[PDB]
């Protein structure tokens, strides 16, 4: 939250605000729960991808289908290392407290790719529901409101 | 030749704590935080709490 605290007191001409001040001193006030919930997300990263990959070809059995596209072990293995690293990204945003690591990491030009690809962008976004609930289901509940909203911008964004 | 100030005589408050009435808030508004959601731990322990 600095970087874009300091940026948009670049855009204008003066310094930073009381305000913004403020959201850095929570920021910082929050962030050593920030960590914790980091440390959960790292230490629960198997499970985590499998159980959120398996509910989306549970849900969405067409990629897995012969004319889908995570057909075979070798492409559902990269399936999964697509959701690994969304969840990568995941705990990237939880800890910065901004969405830019996760924008301009995997999200800024990510349907165009999909579109090259011929991979479906709603069965990514499915799985990346999946992981949302899954992670939902591992934290603690109002962290868990914490670690679902970012998983939420990471959704939203996809689609 | 008798006493003139014996001693002194304790008298009662006609307040004790039912005023004071944000000492008197806080009764209510602190009985009243134990029974909402409390969220701290996870959501599926504090579903089962009667
Ligand atoms: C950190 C940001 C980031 C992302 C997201 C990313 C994705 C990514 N997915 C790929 C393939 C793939 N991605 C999928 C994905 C899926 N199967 C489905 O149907 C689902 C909708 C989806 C799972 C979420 C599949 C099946 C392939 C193999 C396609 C192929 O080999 O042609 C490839 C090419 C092979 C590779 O290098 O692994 C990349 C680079 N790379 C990145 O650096």
């Amino acid at each position: 939250i600095v970087t874009k605290s300091i940026v948009n007191a670049d855009a204008e001409a003066r310094y930073l605000s009381p305000g913004e001040l403020d959201r850095i001193k929570s920021f910082v006030a929050g962030g050593q729960q920030r960590l914790r919930i980091a440390q959960a997300l790292t230490d629960n990263r198997e499970r985590l991808v499998k159980q959120a990959g398996d509910q989306l070809f549970q849900k969405r059995p067409d990629v897995v289908s012969p004319g889908g596209n995570a057909y075979g072990q070798e492409m559902t293995a990269t399936c999964l290392r697509d959701l690994d690293y969304y969840l990568r990204l995941v705990t990237y945003g939880i800890v910065a407290g901004d969405v830019t690591p996760i924008e301009e990491i995997g999200v800024i030009g990510v349907r165009e790719m999909y579109k090259s690809l011929g991979t479906p962008i709603e069965a990514v976004g499915e799985g990346v529901r999946a992981l949302k609930n899954a992670a939902s289901t591992l934290l603690s509940a109002e962290d868990a409101a914490e670690a679902g909203s970012y998983f939420d911008y990471v959704v939203g964004a996809l689609q | 030749n008798d006493v003139v100030i014996p001693s002194f005589k304790p008298v009662q408050a006609r307040i004790q704590s039912d005023k004071t009435p944000i000492l008197a808030k806080a009764i209510a508004d602190l009985a009243a935080q134990a029974k909402q959601m409390d969220k701290s731990k996870p959501l599926f322990i504090e579903l089962g709490r009667s």
